[PDB]
């Protein structure tokens, strides 16, 4: 729990903060990312939110593309099991 | 046993990132702007007025405070920007009065000194409000009040806004009488002329000190005496230290000069037979694990961008240690327990739009703090409430009201810090000025108004688009900005921190790097009064 | 000035004496019997149940307590023998629940943990009584309650003795609500399944912690949902789900495993903002001047023989220092002032049959202790079937009540230790279970009943000797033991310490060598609550 | 100004309807059964015991109470059925003790009289519990206690259930000492022999009266020489008053109460009393004896409140629960009654209502007819347990007087939320058709029919339908027997089984007694929002 490996375990995947349009996607289908790497930018009620990488795991897949409307708490990125 | 290892908040920001570079640059400019404006206010009336003031043998108002407080002790000044551009053609630096909290003879006291270099010390409408705010702070925290009296009376051209009403000049004496009845010492130091209502201040004080020749006290000034009775008498003869000290008896102590009077004041406070007692548990202080100046890059000046409030918390609490409460429920609101300079604090901060879950989570947290007598700190960065047909059907208003009602009834000391926007009912739920927080501070990037400037513009752009679509005369897009641009300008101007601070809506604009120090001083002062039991109203379940 | 030399109690026993050798041998056997029986109870349900419990990743109930309390701190377990042979064919080690007082984050707390290895954690009638006793102890001493919840619900075959009455399972939630209203923290950790009706325990708590995978909280189980609505749901999905932690909001903290949950619990207690304050004067502690194990030889196991209670006192009080009150008046009762681990204590102990003078002497002493707010310790050794027991008691009734009435109204903390017999009204006068002593302990040689076994036998031997002498059919001596032997067997069986302790009549059977330590821990816990003023009734002079 | 016209509850039932005819017939039989059983209990030990009792010059225990209370005043007896079939082969009518509330010299008092005709007045385990319940009622309502002492001591064969524990015989003296310290008068009238612990009762009383020859007091058991009125009155000094006979002692007791210098004061507003607009006996047809059928609780309310006037609170929200304000004999009351399964909305509505009554210091009346909580995956996801707990926690902390009446089923956690016995209601009564248990008999049967159907389906040996009732029939019989009102009342779980036609009178007497104590401010715990 102190090791912070737990911080990765607390949530399996990053979800959409609110229902909003996807304005930017910074990750390809297979991309190596480190914690704090921005994955997507979403505007909700004219308010910009940037999604950030939870783990250093490589990205297995992306559930949304640019211009898509993503509902609140819907998975945005799939990460390869390690 | 306190040896348990625990997790700590905060992360290292990306200093190389363009966003951090831009945010730091913008926030730094605001802080520099704030600093230089205070420097100008520091000079009061000006060189000619200051030279005249010293030529009479009197100390400058800020030098008086420096000599009054303990050597090297910090001084927490309040409402430095009162009266900033408030009046069309008159410059009133600091409102003509200097108020703050400092340590005298080891006791925290409220110091209220007239600035005689500003309009001769006349009382403008903002001057009365600033003094009344200081008295309210002193009473709520049981801080002895020291009045360095050097005043020229009320400003006649604006008498209707000074004399008559409940919160007008008359309330000043009412506050003195009430505090005296509660054993909150009232000490007046007449270091200049005081006329009409001014003469009441030394008379209403528990103990009083007057300078040998500078000080003068009289209900009616020489000009009124001549008009009423046709007699010519000097101010010293009509008032003066000797007359009051030896004949009238209004004076309790007689002082040779300003330095002597300040020395006497320190002796008076030392005889108050007061000792501070703490109701809360105390733990050794620890510095935060991250630099405070990083707040410049993290926060910036663009309210449209969002940041994690936990980053702000990580840089002000002891050791960056924070126990979050209901972390995964109502995540738009952050609540948890921490310590600042050893004091326990419950922190409530906005991290997005308020929802029904967020309001419920806040209401639960506030009850916990009140039960354990833990001071509360609010970090307002709001953008409104959730808007939707479903949310109203589920009683979002009912949930939002739950928090307004819990926050109002809480009796633990409350301090509010506006680090972002403050709009609509979100202000009330987060302990706005109307809810009597012990102190309220704002960062230089804050904005406050009934609603955001854009929302008012867009709302009107619906009403008149409707007005002409429904009426039938077409209303074009260029007609839209002849509607929207004046509204946005008005809300930007009236939501500016200086506009809010010029009037006394907050207790000051503070540099983000100074947030931890200001909070530490404020909470320390607020602990001078015992914490009472909280009585709640009906919780509309 | 505390430099005065004083006399000390106690004398060196004759180790060579045959009586001492026999008494030591008998008492030692009882202590060894007590130790090995506890060892068996320590194992709970058994190897198969324990192996299954660990196979699910859960800690054993006693390992949870070891990790919860401060490192190396003593743990005062209560009612270890609850349910010992209570039920005909079912073995319920410790009643299926472990209760005791330990230090968490430097704060004394009451810990109540279900033993899931015993009948899957089902609540037997004794289980409810043991928990209710623990809650009563926590409330009377203002000890925070920590519930390590892992339960299987009520035991249906015995529902009538669990559900309905005032002191039945429902009272558990009533106690939680009352303690919460008094600011006595209620902390629940769901470390396993919470069954129907146990889901309330997490909800009724001030702060709540639930384990990620193991914990399940549901008012209706998956089977009841399946019966009522024909719906099939996994336990994790129905309750104790991420749904309970986030969607439902019942959970305040989310824990990865048992170790994580225990770490979180320690953090929660550290944030209670509580500091212990003592109402009594304190003096440095000193060990008794005589070994404690000598109590084996002095006391023995034969209740017919008599010993000087002063010898017991000399081996438990600090420095064996004792100030006797009214030493030569009513000598069958011993009263005086002493100190245990620095705390002041007034000791009342039996030294023979109670007389009118003894009752008056006790009543006077109890008033003294209540006036000075001094805790009271009672050492019960009532005497039965003596020529002295066969005495006119009309005076004894008139004077005893005065002691029953003073003892009942006393508001100072009271602790009772039964070191011998406890029969009839003598039990009431010496602060029996009915008189709400903070704690009640018994030595392995004690006997308790309405009257001594012999007296009941002899009394019946008068009634039926009369029955047949007055009726006229002769009743012979062999007919006498067909009357007396069953009675003596019954009273011996029902007066046994294990019989008394299996039901919760006392808080545990303690080794005499541990008497000083147990008293020190108990009095220390009892001092967490402020001592109230004592209001007495009418003293029937 | 109180001249406003208002609406009234209640509707005229269809007397011709077959359902009403059947329900009336079934309920009437239960009431007749209740009446005749009480008649038998009225006789106590029996003719031989009663004849022996009178032959000694002593009054019968119930005649003593009749002479003690004010002429013609009603007497509220409690737990008439204590000990009913409780012990296998021993008949103990009323537990060997008679307890109730009556008016003495214009003051409401608790009267506790031993029945010497029943087992010579020996104390059975139920006898101690009944007395302890009476003392608890007296303390909570500040009612003076009068002990008509005629006892034979503890019942030795069952000593382990009488002597040792906290709620055992010892607690009786503890209660006397505590009430005395609170200025709640304790008066003992020794009208017979009292031995061992019995002798403490006169000694622990504030004022004491003993009969000339019948009474005897001694710690250790001729009896007159060892004890007796003369020895205690003149030499021992244990006796404060000396009485020639039972009639004289009762006359002296009335004088003692008149000198208490006590006057009743009311904390609540009072309005003139009015009878309900509908006959009470119609409750027979409306309610019946079949718990599976449902009825509108408002009909019950309309027939007990003054003028059948009722102000409903949150009528359309959480409709399975009914809450509102009314008045009984002029007293203000907040009524909470079940009208279906409890839901999240119902629990929230109840919690809101209880806070209102506590704020205004209004007594609360609960009408329990429960069938359980809503069962469903969605309801649990929405925190039904969290909502249900809100009500358990508000009800527990409420300090206004609380009275509970079980007019139907009382199962599971629904009992707790509706102020069960565990939540210290001032009084708890049950109708003759009520059922109480951890769960309904059918639910326990069906639940087991899932566990063992699973047991043998999962194990693989088939378990047939006839194997099902060899499982279900014993369970249903057990829950029916242990949920019976007489089973519940034989043990002291309630304060009595009352005829529905008497509901209004019993509530009026109970609330009047409960108002002898000042109403305290209510302190709540944390409301888990
Ligand atoms: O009204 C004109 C000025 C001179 C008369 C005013 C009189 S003097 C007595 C009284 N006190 C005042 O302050 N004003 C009036
Ligand atoms: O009665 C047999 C089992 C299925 C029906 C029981 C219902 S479901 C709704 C209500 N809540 C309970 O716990 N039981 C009843």
């Amino acid at each position: 729990y102190l090791s912070s490996v737990s911080s990765q375990e607390t949530q399996g995947g990053p979800l959409a903060p609110m229902t909003g349009t996807i304005e930017k996607v910074f990750v390809k289908a297979g991309d190596k990312v480190k914690a704090g790497d921005s994955l997507m930018v979403m505007i909700a009620m004219k308010m910009e939110h940037t999604i950030k990488s939870p783990k250093d795991g490589t990205v297995k897949k992306v559930f949304y593309r640019e211009g898509a409307q993503a509902n609140r708490h819907t998975p945005l990125v799939e990460f390869e099991e390690e | 046993y306190h040896g348990d290892s625990v997790a700590s908040l905060g992360t290292q920001p990306d200093l190389g990132s363009a966003l951090y570079q831009e945010n730091y640059k913008q926030m730094k400019a605001l802080v520099n702007q704030l600093h230089e404006r205070v420097e100008h206010i520091k000079l009061g009336g000006g060189e000619k007025a200051r030279a005249l003031h010293i030529s009479r043998g009197k100390l400058l108002p800020r030098e008086r405070i420096d000599n009054l407080i303990d050597p090297g002790s910090p001084f927490l000044e309040l409402s430095q920007f009162a009266g900033y551009q408030l009046y069309d053609n008159e410059e009133v630096p600091g409102g003509g009065i200097i108020t703050g909290i400092g340590r005298v003879s080891g006791v925290e006291c409220m110091i209220i000194a007239n600035d005689a270099t500003v309009k001769g010390g006349a009382y403008y409408p903002v001057t009365v409000k600033k003094q009344l705010r200081a008295q309210e702070i002193a009473m709520q925290n049981r801080l002895p009040c020291i009045y360095l009296v050097d005043s020229g009376g009320a400003y006649l051209p604006r008498q209707a806004d000074v004399f008559p009403d409940r919160d007008h000049f008359g309330r000043t004496f009412y506050n003195q009488a009430i505090m005296s009845s509660k054993n909150i010492a009232q000490i007046a130091v007449v270091m200049g002329s005081c006329t009409a209502g001014g003469a009441y201040v030394p008379a209403m004080a528990d103990e009083n000190i007057i300078v040998r020749k500078q000080g003068t006290i009289f209900l009616a000034g020489p000009p009124l005496v001549k008009a009423a009775t046709g007699e010519e008498v000097s101010a010293e003869d009509l008032g003066g230290a000797d007359l009051h000290c030896r004949k009238s008896g209004v004076s309790d102590h007689w002082a040779l000069d300003d330095h002597h009077a300040l020395h006497l004041t320190r002796k008076v406070v030392r005889n108050l037979n007061y000792q501070k007692k703490l109701d809360v548990t105390i733990e050794p202080s620890e510095e935060p694990l991250f630099p405070a100046d990083e707040l410049y890059g993290i926060v910036g000046a663009n309210l449209k961008r969002s940041f994690d409030v936990r980053e702000v918390i990580a840089r002000i609490v002891d050791g960056s240690r924070f126990t979050e409460f209901k972390a995964f429920y109502g995540d738009t609101l952050v609540t948890g327990f921490a310590r600042i300079f050893g004091y326990p604090v419950g922190i409530v901060g906005n991290n997005g739009v308020l929802f029904s879950e967020s309001a419920k989570k806040g209401t639960h947290f506030v009850q916990l703090c009140c039960q354990r007598n833990i001071p509360l700190l609010f970090l307002q960065n709001i953008t409104g409430f959730m808007v939707g047909r479903e949310y109203e059907a589920e009683g979002i208003a009912k949930d939002g009201a739950k928090m307004v009602a819990a926050v109002a009834c809480a009796q633990v000391p409350k301090i509010t810090l506006i680090i972002g926007g403050s709009y609509g009912a979100g202000n009330y739920g987060m302990c706005g000025r109307a809810y009597s927080p012990r102190f309220l501070y704002i960062w230089p990037n804050a904005r406050i108004s009934v609603m955001g400037g854009e929302q008012a513009a867009n709302v009107l752009a619906t009403i008149t688009k409707d007005q002409r679509a429904r009426e039938g005369k077409q209303f074009s897009s260029a007609d839209e900005a002849a509607l929207k641009e004046p509204i946005i300008k008005k809300f930007e101007e009236e939501g500016n921190p200086y506009y809010s601070s010029a009037r006394v809506w907050d207790d000051g604009i503070i540099d983000p790097a100074d947030t931890r120090l200001v909070l530490g001083l404020s909470f320390s002062a607020a602990l001078n009064a015992p914490i009472e039991k909280t009585d709640f109203g009906i919780f509309r379940m």
